[PDB]
């Protein structure tokens, strides 16, 4: 660890439920490292809990085990980010890179969950006697759950038709009549996916002969940030344990180095398991084999 | 009423009912012995008679509702300015011959003054005989709940109220649904509680749905017709 | 245990772990592909298990060693099926001694 550290430039290290000095001459199992990129306007949410959108959206850190917090710097001269979204459902229906700018990180806002029916497209049938307020349809894959979209009668007009998650799934009026809920990431896995406006989904008057696809600005619930500090980019690692005094992976550091020779000298040698004492004088041999 | 508690006798001691061909049909208001508040909707043609109507007050639940009830029904008054096809100005004024006799649990309500600094999401109080079912069959006891004041600019969204609000109208219930008004609450007075003293400054016109999402209640506002109202202290 | 190429029926399955467990010496070693024979050497003293190998027909070499603490019991080679060994097509024969 000494070596990792000197090795790569430090800037900060810690360690929760436990001892920074123990760690030195102790064997652990296994190790998980996990690593990503640091937002300059929102590291002060990388604190030891705290209600923030990186750790309840992007990653969680648990404080019910002894682990480890690392955070460093790179020359931001050879960095490349290389965003992808590890949601299955938005990336079903469409989804595509963000191609945004180099050296910026993008961090999730907002995390929505759901099942395996939704399907952003309304019935075309319910939405063509719609003369008010028309919800786009679209026909969907084998399987799935259309808007649930009804249309309610009115003092003079007859073809005033509701649907559900209105206006946004950010900020709607009625989160138990939308299909989409929110929900909040643990620890282990990623995001489940980015908000879907069903309003921007789809098109109109459509005879299910189009697949429900979503415009780029129908995804909510990110934003994406620099991470250039003086030439650098900060980056945060997280070592989690998994076992103290128990392991083959020990800690080198707390080991017996590897000296220099000394020729015409009476010394004491510990050669290969071996103690004794003498003087050692170079000579030139070719017996030596690979094992021997 | 959807989602109410009964009510205690000797709660909301204001609560008229106008029965017409001897079954409660509305509801009304009473501010002063003489004057009871409705809606106007209701009193069109060709219920726009001064007889065939009955006024019954203090009646705490439907089983004492029998022969026998308050003075005469006069003529009633409606606001010229209303129309049907769209809903604005629904008030009516219905008279009596005889004096309100002020009994034991006999109080009326204060008209509101002009200029009170209302909260925007204030709480307020709907009692009535309203229904908890499907368009509801009956009411036998009175119903009451609580709601809050949707503001104006809010409640005409694209996507609830578009363009369907005047000035003289307010919306009153929860977004989310589940409390609201329903059909034969004709008349629901809306009493509120500021320093201690209850003001009138709602009264049921007309809705979709009983207790729904994204459907609040349709109230009118009083403060408005209030003045107009003092014009028919002028008249009689 | 099935051969790499040309594959049998079924698949090489005798250890089922969703993870790696805990061990203690792993490593790699190279040998001639094309010698004849191979020779073995295994043996335990003190707990201490020893390794030996050789490719061609000389003394065998240092692998390695490790401590267990335990005396092991039974050794085991596992059949190959793989669709070339048969005399039918190629008239092999596999042989450990
Ligand atoms: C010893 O060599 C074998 C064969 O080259 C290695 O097994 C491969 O390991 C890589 C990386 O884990 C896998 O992607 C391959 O599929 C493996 N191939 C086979 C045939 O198993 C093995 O990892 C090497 N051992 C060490 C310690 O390096
Ligand atoms: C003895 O001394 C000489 C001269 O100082 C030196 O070159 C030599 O290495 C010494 N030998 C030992 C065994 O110390």
């Amino acid at each position: 660890l000494s070596t990792l550290l000197r090795l790569v430039h430090t800037d900060s290290f810690s360690c929760n439920n436990f001892d920074e000095s123990k760690i030195y001459g102790s064997c652990f199992k296994s190790i998980v490292l996990d690593k990503f990129a640091i937002p300059n306007s929102r590291r002060s949410d990388l604190q030891l809990g705290s209600s923030g959108f990186l750790q309840s959206s992007n990653y969680k850190i648990d404080t019910t085990s002894s682990s480890c917090q690392l955070y460093y710097s790179l020359p931001a001269i050879n960095v490349t980010i290389n965003n992808y979204n590890p949601s299955s459902w938005n990336r079903r229906y469409g989804f595509n890179n963000f191609n945004l700018s180099s050296h910026s990180v993008v961090y999730s806002r907002y995390c929505f969950s759901v099942n395996n029916t939704f399907c952003p497209c309304a019935k075309p049938s319910f939405a063509s006697s719609c003369k008010s307020h028309k919800p786009p349809s679209a026909s969907c894959p084998i399987g799935t759950n259309y808007r649930s979209c009804e249309s309610t009668t009115v003092l003079d007009h007859t073809d005033w038709c509701r649907c559900s998650c209105l206006p946004d799934p950010i900020t709607a009026y009625d989160p138990r009549s939308c299909s989409q809920k929110k929900s909040l990431v643990g620890v282990g896995e990623h995001c489940a996916g980015f908000g879907v406006d069903e309003e921007k989904c789809g098109v109109l008057d459509g005879s299910y002969n189009v697949s429900c696809l979503c415009s780029t600005d129908a995804f909510l619930g990110w934003s994406y940030d620099t991470c250039v500090s003086n030439n650098r980019c900060n980056i945060f690692s997280n070592f989690i344990l998994n076992g103290i005094n128990s392991g083959t992976t020990c800690s080198n550091d707390l080991l017996q180095p590897n000296t220099e020779v000394f020729t015409d000298v009476c010394v004491d040698y510990d050669l290969y398991g071996i103690t004794g004492q003498g003087i050692f004088k170079e000579v030139s041999a070719v017996y030596y084999n690979s094992w021997q | 009423i959807v989602g109410g508690e009964s009510a205690l006798p000797g709660a909301w001691p204001w609560q008229v009912s106008l029965h017409v061909q001897n079954v409660h049909v509305c509801g009304g208001s009473i501010i002063t012995p003489e004057w009871i508040v409705t809606a106007a909707h209701c009193v069109e043609k060709p219920l726009n008679n001064p007889w065939h109507w009955t006024a019954f007050a203090g009646i705490l639940r439907q089983s004492f509702m029998f022969y026998g009830a308050g003075y005469q029904v006069e003529k009633v008054i409606s606001h010229p300015n209303y129309d049907s096809k769209t809903k604005n100005n629904d008030i009516a004024l219905m008279k009596l011959q005889k004096p309100l006799t002020f009994n034991d649990l006999v109080k009326p309500v204060c008209l509101p003054n002009p200029g009170m600094m209302l909260q925007p999401e204030q709480l307020c109080w709907i009692s009535g005989w309203g229904a908890t079912e499907e368009k509801g069959k009956t009411s036998e006891v009175l119903n009451a709940a609580k709601v809050l004041l949707i503001e104006t600019q809010r409640c005409n969204s694209r996507y609830v109220y578009d363009n369907l609000i005047t000035p003289a109208m307010i919306c009153a219930g929860f977004l989310q649904g589940n409390v609201d008004s329903c059909q034969g609450d004709s008349g629901g007075p809306l009493v509120t509680s500021k320093n201690n003293i209850w003001w009138l400054i709602g009264d049921t016109s007309w809705g979709s749905g009983c207790a729904k999402a994204y459907r609040p209640g349709v109230y009118g506002n009083v403060m408005v017709f209030t003045d107009w109202i003092y014009r028919q202290m002028r008249a009689d | 245990t099935i051969c790499k190429s040309k594959g049998s029926s079924r698949n090489e399955s005798w250890h089922f772990d969703k993870s790696e467990p805990l061990c203690l010496f792993k490593k790699n070693f190279t040998y001639n592909v094309s010698t004849d024979w191979l020779y073995f050497h295994f043996y335990q003293e003190r707990g201490t298990f020893y390794a030996y190998y050789a490719d061609s027909g000389m003394p065998t070499t240092f692998l390695f060693s490790l401590y267990l603490g335990t005396l092991l019991s039974h050794y085991y080679v596992l059949p190959l099926t793989c669709n070339a060994i048969s005399s039918n097509t190629d008239n092999e024969t596999l042989q450990y001694w």
